């Protein structure tokens, strides 16, 4: 075998590019920032009829105003949130204000490289939606790599090759809160091999004066329709 | 199959790891030094990688308390290593006791911390092999410490690329001056050893760091030789080599 | 304390600092020990008065040598702008101080840190077993709070006297301060050292001064 | 202390102990959970049948715990859960919910695929049960991964995809069992393609069905 | 495939890695042998010192354990430093809890289970390094205790270490102050190895009744003259 | 008790009583107050510690060679401090004396007087004490001075052991009452 | 005892635009003076002023510790000001962090609130904290405080002829009548007080930034 | 120091005085003695200030950590658990008030020796007579909103006019199902003249 | 077969795993440093995963006298700058002193090297630019994984760095020369990062600049502010 910790002759960790490839495999969540808010859509994929489909939290909360979606091993992405809404907590406790969404996905992007003889590196891929009076609305993907950009469009999981340059060709700086919606809903049913309807896909957004929201399937209805 | 391991003995009884550490040294710049009658001087050659390095600002010569030179080839963040471990060393000796460490005394701690090294498979052996000494109550000493721990006092000491000139230089000093060398003339052949070893390694250029510890030049205690001594021992090298 | 330490005097004149002790360690009421050196030169500007238990600054001394070699190391120009400074010496005990006060472990001492920093400012600060540290135109410890710092106080009685006050007139208070000091107090002694940081002139150590 | 990284990420992204402790879970006998409106009904298909443990595992008055794989992890997972839900009572004055019970122990699960020097248990749990002062049935599964969801119905073990199979095209999600007697009935039907049976209802109402009964529902099959 | 890698058993019950320090104490081709008198303990031991820019002092592999003790090593420098330090620091601790002296046999047993720790354990390698102990101890007289990489460890009437001990070996069982007992060694080293030794070619240590010590280069020198004579 | 350390002219010598009491009780009075801690390095008190700073010399003997009478004191301070007398003679420093008081100071004196006893002797061996004295008159002055000590003091009495540190060797001296009480 | 006294009497008013702490610059030590002028009144940036007022080491090592906090903050938050109530949780944890071996201190900070006002917190040893319009602290702050009180608040003030009935009404005080007030009820405390004395300095935040005043009290 | 908390059909009436004094120097009467733990619970202060503080900070933030957890608000018992637990670990008297769907209002008491009681009325501090007195005379459970913060008020005037180190000013507060409203403060100098000419109390003081 | 840990030398004396963490610096994007006697500037080239994505921060200040730039693994470059910021804030605490530049880049070297020699960790994979200003003047060092740390007068580090430190080399004695006139220090950097350059251009998002020195606090110039020296 080869340690964890091990470098590749091109400078790459073995362990790091492995767990991406598992985050390949991951069910697709698509966020898109507007001057409004930042909708956040997740395919839900729920492997039976019988898997009650509501009970699929792809889509958490992190702080009042700080929500994100994830992909891949969603089962270490359960110890990530709870580290993100640990640090978040800790923020209002130590300081008295809000974190900001910059500094949460620094502190979860922490623990990304944190393993080694952890044994592994997370298996799941974030995108971080949030905002502040600081910087406004803002998206992040966050990846076990310990890297993270500020997308103003982004696309993670299964079908995120053909998601974002969707999302390339559809995004600009004028799309209104409601033209967020329609896009994110749009992508999902192009890339889900499921017929897209309220119950396996879910939406969510974030906005200074409702903060964090998941939408209901009755919601969330009224806007497939209008697709 | 032997060589992958630190802590392996070959069906020869050889450490294969430490062999290569050895080489690992090979590979570095030369440093010498010399034992004067009544000091030693070090003498290392450093390499000009680029125009854009800081001249006289990448000191490779460290001291240890205020009598103790070292000067390493090879690894040099091991050698930085070495030199952190022998002062705490030094540190602890003159709290313990009051004297500054012996510089036998010193050695032998600097040899077992890097034999240690070749105890486990955990563990690395030390890059380095480090020429040290300086003046104590019972004059001046010179070492080399080779990575398997090994180390032996030495009227002068060789390491680097360019070793085996400047060993058989070392020997033509020692024999022709068994009276003792002096500090300045030391320096000054230091110099000289140097400005030879180089010509192994003359697809480069290279910039001479001498330093020295004499009860009567610098009064037991490890400076720098720098301004109008370290010029006039660059001049005494570059005429001797002509 | 057992083996104890009197009085440190000190104060600041226009161009430095003038720094006093006696060579006595007294053993309660016995006057047993003549021969002890409590201002500690570090560096060539900086001065460090102790008093108090003579153990804890001997202490202090083996720390002061250890600063010195530590900072010489992988420095070259350790005897130049990159050297240790009487603030820098300062914070260090200052730092050494609290923290063995917060382990409920003093060290049992009044250090007077006197020096001239780069710049050419003088330098003149306090600090005791609990860590309080203060700086004044005039410094005294024990008996030479109470007795030394009226008579020096009269000389220098704030930061504008300082420009004011020549190197003779501040030894002179120094002696006089001294001579009153060894007449009024019982755990003192004749023999004091004198050390005067100097901006311009450097440090100058006498020692074996007689009242 | 031994802390060689076990489970790893391969090549193509696939922790290799993780995948091999589902096998280990998929050669586990049984555990059949059928939710209905009012009814969480559990089942299974030399011996001293007195002193052989049960598979359905109580971890509280309201909650039980089935269970397919390796038995002995199974029943480090139990008393942790146990421990868990006393620890609950003792310091939130409340007994615990389903899906936080579920949530711990999916959590342990979890926590052993990425630690050094363990590897994960090979166990996936059905977890059923009411919410303290609730009536809502709750059926949870936790796999070997971590992974924690709610059912309306879900089978563990050998034959599990004949069963679930047979549970998508007799079970409805439109309308669920109406009857006690239709979420055994419906249990027993899937169990047939022995019979042990345990019915959770509201206000820490466990019991488990006598063979006398299983055996008319079988009759009546 | 591994058990000629670290301290485990071979199918043929065997430490490959024992055996291979063993190989090791032999590397720096050095002999020694060791001759009780009636009074004293005397060890001599080749000094090859080719290198001309070494300071011949300082090579030295006979060491001062405690006040009585002295220990002679074939093999590395390094790992016989290593053994002396430990056996000073157990000389010492011994000192200090019993109130007495430790004896050269309690400090061979004290090393050879060192030694056997090395050996059982396996992220510890054993010492390339045989040593041999010498006193004159206040109840046993003069002593000779040799320890191996293997734990092993035993006294000795005399003994010989380095290549070629068995030459030396068979002609201490054919033969079979303290000034003629170092001429009498060094003659016998002289006719085992057939090679006339200098005054810098030897290392000699002595264990009297109060002291270990080392003869200087002059010492020896008196001593070869002595033989010449 | 009364112990007290003179440097002389070939070396330094140890002087001690040799009475311990417990209050008004001499529990011994032929005690060996004297303790080598090193070959020709001595020290008194005016136990456990004299063990673990024997220990810690006999270890620098055996690493870093013989130590000095200043490295035995250094050694004493580093135990104390985280009343001694530490007398010793080496060949460049020909005798030094260290005292070592109950505060954990460590000083170098031409001679050190400690205990019970040393205080009403203070007055005299300042007054007598001269550099440079010969053996037989170092013998002396320790004679006279401890036994003005053991006069004075109810804890002092018994022989007077003395312990002579010169480059010749240890030589042990003692002197009973009816030799030193009539000077 | 590793406590002490070291007198020293701080106080800290909160305007509507603006915040003054001030305090005397006189260092004692039972009845001896150590210092004439060691200002314990700090701005740590930020516009933000602080005192740390009792056990002057343990007030040395909690200003050091929230000026330290505050480099870290500007370290993590990309050299964001911080606001006062930010740095009041911060001193309460510093605070909290000793709990049983606590700083022996009464701290104070001032400044401007995120809207603008003058901001004064007063800060208990073990780490409770309150915001204040005014708050006293040292030996003498039973002497500046009530004359505050008096003419800041106008507490037992009432309008001639209401016959009690109609209290003066508040009006807004400019930092330069708030000097004057603190000038005074320090001359007074000086007067009355054997720890006060040698200056007073003032450290005045506002929008402008943090500015410092020394006035020189009575030197007996 | 005098904190007072009832539980009546309204919710629950939380009454405090603000004046804190070192000895007999009254160093603010501006103390705020009720602590916003969230929202929807309050706690209240009564000696041990600092510890109070600073541990029902922490007790807000557990909630929320529960809040984000289990999609559902802690319960008034659960806080008062935790925080009794917290005291008991490092052995004050304060309440923890609170009204959740589950319970309805709530009160619970904790103090320094790790007591944990549920109930409807309580009063800690130097005057907890006067105004638990008061209460226990005027006290009703059909007591309507209105008459019950004049009710807290009239005990804590009680407390501040016959204890020393109880007053300043009343600060009320009411906690109801959509949470906590503050229904201001209420200087005592004024107070105790307004309720002296209106109810006729007080008679042996000159007016 | 020597490559698998770090603790393992190649039978020519070679650390395999501490080349591959040098090899992690050369795929990093190119950032560049060069000082005079009075000024030290860095100049990065930020690198964007996305044309909808922001560029990744590649400037870090530690306080007002220092700053690093990063080139390769940016978690490395954090732990490595929250290291330098320890050390820092500990020279302040404890001796009322700013760290030296020289000093703290041994700190580095330390902290890296000690990743070299025992198992189980792995070498940083980030290389690291620090520049300084102390009372010896301006200060620019390059730190590497093997723990080797250089002061040098300019250097670049990243993809395609060789260019800009040839123009660097060349350029030598002008620069070392500019000193106390900070933009056009500033236009020499922007002109050997340009050097470095094969398709994309020097653009508002692109280019980031950081400058130290004499009355000059570490300030990190960003969008528009760059404008000027594009």
């Amino acid at each position: 075998d080869r340690g964890v910790s091990t470098f590749s002759p091109e400078g790459r960790l073995f362990q790091v590019e492995y767990s991406l490839e598992a985050i390949k495999l991951g069910s697709t969540a698509i966020g898109i920032a507007t001057k409004e808010g930042v909708v956040l859509g997740v395919e839900k994929r729920a492997t039976s009829p019988l898997l009650e489909s509501d009970s699929i939290e792809k889509i958490v909360e992190i702080d009042r105003h700080i929500g994100c979606a994830m992909s891949g091993l969603t089962a270490d992405a359960r110890s990530m949130i709870e580290h993100a809404r640990t640090a978040a907590v800790t923020h209002n406790l130590y300081y008295d204000e809000d974190i900001n969404v910059e500094s949460l996905t620094q502190s979860v992007c922490d623990l990304a490289l944190r393993f080694g003889e952890m044994s592994r590196p997370f298996g799941v891929a974030l995108l971080i939606a949030g905002h502040d009076a600081d910087d406004g609305y803002q998206l992040f993907h966050a990846e076990p790599s310990g890297t993270f950009y500020r997308y103003n469009a982004k696309a993670i999981g299964s079908g995120s090759e053909g998601a974002q340059a969707e999302l390339l060709n559809e995004w600009h700086s004028s799309l209104t809160l409601k033209e967020a919606e329609l896009l994110v809903l749009k992508i999902l049913k192009q890339v889900m091999e499921e017929k897209l309807d309220e119950n396996n896909a879910q939406l969510s957004c974030i906005t200074k004066q409702d903060g964090f929201k998941i939408y209901d399937n009755e919601k969330t209805a009224e806007l497939i329709k209008e697709l | 199959g032997y060589d992958l391991s630190n802590s392996v003995f070959s069906p020869d009884g050889r450490n294969f790891q430490v062999e290569y550490a050895v080489k690992a040294v090979e590979n570095g710049t030369t440093s010498i030094g010399i034992k004067c009658n009544d000091g030693v001087v070090f003498a290392v050659e450093k390499l000009i990688t680029s125009k854009l390095l800081v001249p006289q600002k990448n000191v490779k010569i460290q001291v240890v308390d205020r009598h103790i030179g070292c000067v390493y080839s090879g690894l040099i963040p091991d050698g930085r290593h070495l030199v952190n471990r022998g002062r705490e060393e030094a540190a602890s000796f003159k709290k313990l006791y009051k004297t500054p460490i012996p510089i036998p005394a010193f050695a032998d701690r600097l040899g077992q911390y890097v034999q240690a090294h070749t105890l486990y498979n955990s563990v690395r052996p030390f890059g380095v092999s480090t020429i040290f000494g300086g003046v104590d109550k019972n004059g001046a000493h010179l070492y080399m410490l080779e990575p398997s721990g090994s180390y032996w006092g030495y009227k002068g000491a060789a390491t680097g690329k360019g070793r085996q000139s400047a060993k058989a230089e070392l020997e033509k000093l020692v024999d022709h001056h068994p009276e003792g060398l002096s500090a300045r003339e030391a320096v000054k052949q230091a110099a000289k050893i140097i400005y030879l070893a180089h010509e192994d390694n003359k697809e480069k250029d290279f910039e001479l760091e001498i330093s020295w510890c004499s009860l009567s030049e610098t009064n037991g205690l490890h400076k720098f030789v720098k301004g109008d001594l370290l010029q006039e021992a660059i001049d005494f090298a570059q005429k001797e080599i002509n | 304390p057992i083996v104890t330490g009197t009085s440190v005097i000190s104060m600041k004149y226009d161009n430095g600092v003038i720094i006093a002790a006696d060579n006595l360690g007294s053993y309660g009421s016995l006057l047993r020990f003549n021969g002890v050196e409590r201002l500690i030169p570090v560096g060539d500007n900086t001065v460090v008065g102790i008093s108090g238990d003579i153990s804890d600054m001997q202490h202090i001394e083996r720390l002061l040598k250890d600063l010195v070699t530590e900072n010489a190391y992988d420095n070259p120009l350790a005897d130049a702008e990159e050297a240790l400074e009487p603030s820098y010496i300062f914070e260090y005990l200052a730092t050494v101080m609290y923290q063995r006060r917060s382990k409920m472990n003093p060290l049992w001492n009044a250090i007077i840190v006197a020096g001239v920093q780069s710049n050419g400012d003088q330098f003149l600060r306090y600090v005791n077993l609990l860590g309080v540290t203060y700086s004044s135109p005039t410094l005294a410890t024990g008996f030479g709070a109470h007795m030394a710092n009226p008579l020096l106080r009269k000389v220098v009685d704030r930061e504008s006297d300082i420009p004011k006050t020549t190197v003779q007139v501040a030894e002179e208070a120094i002696v006089n301060a001294m001579r009153v000091l060894y007449y009024r107090d019982a755990r003192s002694s004749r023999n004091f050292s004198l050390a005067i940081i100097d901006k311009n002139t450097g440090l100058t150590f006498k020692k074996n001064l007689q009242v | 202390g031994y802390d060689r990284a076990l489970s790893i990420f391969s090549p193509d992204g696939h922790i290799f102990q993780v995948e091999y402790a589902l096998e280990a879970v998929k050669r586990g006998t049984c555990a059949v959970g059928v939710k209905g409106k009012n009814c969480v009904v559990l089942g299974c298909e030399l011996q001293d049948t007195r002193i052989t443990p049960s598979k359905v595992s109580k971890i509280d008055s309201h909650v039980v715990l089935s269970f397919s794989g390796l038995n002995a992890d199974s029943r480090i997972l139990i008393e942790k859960a146990r421990v868990e839900a006393q620890s609950h009572r003792l310091t939130l004055e409340d007994p615990v919910t389903v899906e936080y019970l579920t949530r711990y122990v999916a959590g342990v699960q979890q926590r052993y695929t990425q630690s050094g020097g363990v590897r994960p248990f090979g166990v996936s749990t059905l977890i059923a049960g009411f919410d303290p002062r609730d009536d809502e049935p709750k059926l949870y599964q936790t796999e070997p991964s971590g992974i924690y969801s709610s059912w309306s119905a879900q089978t563990i073990g050998r034959n599990s995809k004949t069963v679930r199979e047979f549970l998508e095209k007799n079970y409805d999600r439109k309308e669920p069992p109406a009857t006690v007697e239709e979420c055994v009935k419906l249990t027993v039907r899937s169990l047939l393609e022995n019979i042990e049976i345990t019915v959770v209802k509201p206000d820490s109402d466990i019991v488990a069905l006598s063979s006398e009964e299983i055996n008319q529902y079988v009759t009546q099959i | 495939g591994y058990d000629r890698h670290i301290t485990i058993f071979s199918p043929e019950g065997r430490l490959y890695q024992v055996e291979y320090a063993f190989k090791a104490t032999n590397q720096t081709n050095i002999n020694s042998l060791a001759v009780r008198g009636k009074d004293c303990t005397v060890v001599i031991s080749q000094k090859k010192v080719p290198d001309k820019l070494l300071d011949p002092t300082t090579v030295s592999y006979i060491f001062c354990i405690s006040r009585t003790i002295g220990m002679v090593v074939n093999g590395p420098i390094p790992d016989a430093r290593n053994a002396a330090l430990r056996a000073k620091a157990e000389a010492a601790e011994f000192r200090y809890k019993y109130g007495y002296d430790m004896p050269c046999d309690v400090l061979a047993k004290r090393m050879a289970n060192l030694s056997q720790i090395y050996t059982q354990r396996a992220y510890m390698r054993p010492l390339g390094v045989i040593l041999t102990f010498v006193s004159v101890d206040e109840e046993l007289g003069p002593s000779i205790y040799k320890t191996d990489p293997a734990g092993y460890y035993v006294g000795y009437k005399a003994t010989a270490t380095g290549p070629k001990q068995q030459e030396i070996t068979t002609n201490l069982e054919n033969h079979f102050s303290w000034e003629k007992v170092v001429e009498f060694a060094i003659t016998h080293m002289i006719d085992a190895l057939g090679t006339e030794f200098s005054k810098n070619d030897l290392e000699v240590g002595v264990a009297t009744k109060d002291k270990f010590f080392t003869l200087s280069a002059e010492n020896i020198e008196e001593r070869l003259v002595a033989i010449a004579e | 008790t009364s112990i007290m350390a003179v440097t002389f002219k070939d070396g330094v010598i140890l002087g001690a009583d040799s009475r311990t009491t417990t209050g008004a009780y001499i529990a011994n009075r032929v005690t060996d107050k004297l303790t080598r801690v090193h070959d020709k390095i001595w020290c008194c008190r005016s136990q456990a510690i004299a063990d673990i700073v024997q220990y810690h010399l006999e270890l620098y003997t055996s690493q870093y060679g013989t130590p000095s009478t200043e490295t035995a004191a250094s050694v004493f301070k580093e135990l104390c401090y985280e009343g001694i007398i530490v007398a010793g003679y080496d060949d460049k420093n020909k005798g030094e004396v260290y005292t070592i008081p109950l505060g954990g100071s460590v000083h170098k004196l031409p001679y050190a007087i400690a205990g019970s006893g040393s205080t009403f002797i203070y007055g005299y061996c300042d007054k007598n004490f001269r550099e440079n004295m010969s053996k037989e008159e170092t013998v002396d002055f320790i004679k006279h001075s401890l036994s003005q000590a053991i006069k004075w003091d109810g804890s002092s009495g018994g022989v007077i052991r003395m312990v002579v540190l010169t480059a010749a060797g240890v030589e042990r001296l003692i002197f009973y009452p009816d030799e030193y009480e009539q000077l | 005892n590793p406590y002490g006294d070291n007198g020293g009497t701080i106080l800290g008013i909160a305007g509507e635009d603006f915040a003054v702490l001030a305090g005397d610059t006189r260092n004692i030590t039972d009845y001896s003076i150590n210092s004439r002028y060691e200002p314990k009144v700090f701005d740590c940036g930020d516009n933000i002023v602080m005192s740390a007022n009792g056990f002057a080491a343990d007030g040395d090592a909690l200003v050091k510790r929230f000026k330290n906090s505050v480099k870290w903050y500007h370290f993590d938050h990309n050299d964001k000001k911080l606001s006062i109530n930010s740095a009041a949780r911060n001193i309460q944890h510093l605070l909290y962090g000793k709990r049983f071996f606590p700083y022996y201190v009464h701290t104070i900070i001032a400044g401007l609130d995120e809207d603008g006002k003058g901001a004064v917190y007063s800060f208990d040893p073990v780490g409770s904290y309150e915001r204040e319009q005014c708050r006293a602290g040292g030996a003498a702050a039973s002497l500046i405080m009530p004359f505050l009180d008096n003419q800041v608040n106008f507490k037992n003030q009432y309008e001639p002829g209401t016959n009690g009935k109609v209290k003066k009404p508040l009006k807004y005080l400019s930092v330069e009548e708030v000097i004057k007030l603190v000038r005074d009820s320090f001359t007074s405390a000086t007067e009355r007080h054997i720890q006060v004395g040698d200056g007073l300095e003032i450290l005045i935040v506002t929008k402008d930034g943090v500015r410092k005043e020394f006035y020189e009290l009575k030197r007996d | 120091t005098t904190t007072l908390a009832f539980r009546f059909q309204g919710g629950i009436i939380v009454a405090v005085d603000s004046r804190a004094t070192a000895g007999n120097w009254v160093a603010s009467q501006t103390v705020k003695k009720v602590i916003e733990i969230n929202p929807f619970l309050l706690g209240t202060m009564a000696g041990g200030a600092a510890d109070c503080q600073f541990w029902e900070t922490w007790l807000g933030s557990q909630c929320r950590l529960h809040e984000l957890r289990e999609k559902e608000r802690i319960s008034v018992a659960a806080a008062s658990k935790i925080l009794s637990n917290l005291v008991y670990q490092y052995k004050m008297g304060t309440m923890i008030c609170g009204y959740t769907r589950k319970e309805g209002p709530t009160i619970y008491y904790v103090d320094s020796d790790g007591t944990r009681l549920k109930g409807d009325i309580f009063c800690v501090g130097s005057g907890q007579t006067f105004a638990y007195g008061v209460l226990d005379s005027n006290y009703k459970w059909d007591l309507s909103v209105e008459d019950a913060l004049y009710l807290g008020k009239r005990s804590i005037l009680a407390a501040a006019h016959r204890d020393a180190y109880s007053g300043g000013s009343v600060n009320l507060y009411h906690v109801t199902e959509d949470g906590w409203i503050y229904h201001g403060n209420h200087d005592v100098g004024e107070l105790f003249w307004k309720v002296k000419e209106e109810e006729g109390s007080f008679n042996n003081v000159i007016g | 077969n020597y490559d698998g840990d770090t603790v393992t030398f190649s039978p020519t004396g070679r650390l395999f795993q501490v080349e591959y963490a040098l090899e992690a610096i050369k795929q990093g994007s190119v950032t560049v440093g060069l000082r005079s006697n009075t000024h030290a500037v860095l100049v990065a080239l930020k690198r964007n995963a996305d044309e909808l994505s922001s560029y990744q921060k590649k400037i870090i200040k530690c306080d007002e006298h220092m700053g690093l730039s990063l080139a390769g693994l940016a978690p490395d470059a954090r732990v490595l700058s929250n290291y330098l910021r320890q050390q820092c804030n500990y020279s302040s605490l404890v001796f009322n002193r700013k760290l030296a530049v020289e000093r703290a880049g041994h700190l580095l070297c330390d902290k890296a090297q000690k990743n070299t020699q025992s198992y189980g960790g792995r070498p940083y994979g980030v290389g690291l630019l620090i520049i300084g200003y102390d009372k010896s003047g301006a200060h620019l060092l390059e730190f590497q994984p093997s723990g080797n740390v250089t002061e040098l007068y300019g250097t670049a580090i990243g993809a395609r760095s060789q260019g800009a430190k040839t123009y660097l080399e060349r350029t030598l004695d002008t620069f070392i020369k500019i000193d106390g006139n900070p933009d056009e220090l500033i236009k020499a950097g922007v002109e050997a990062i340009s050097q470095s350059l094969r398709d994309e251009s020097l653009t508002v998002d692109n280019l980031s600049i950081a400058i130290v020195g004499k009355d000059t606090p570490f300030t990190i110039y960003d969008g528009e502010a760059v404008a000027k020296y594009i």
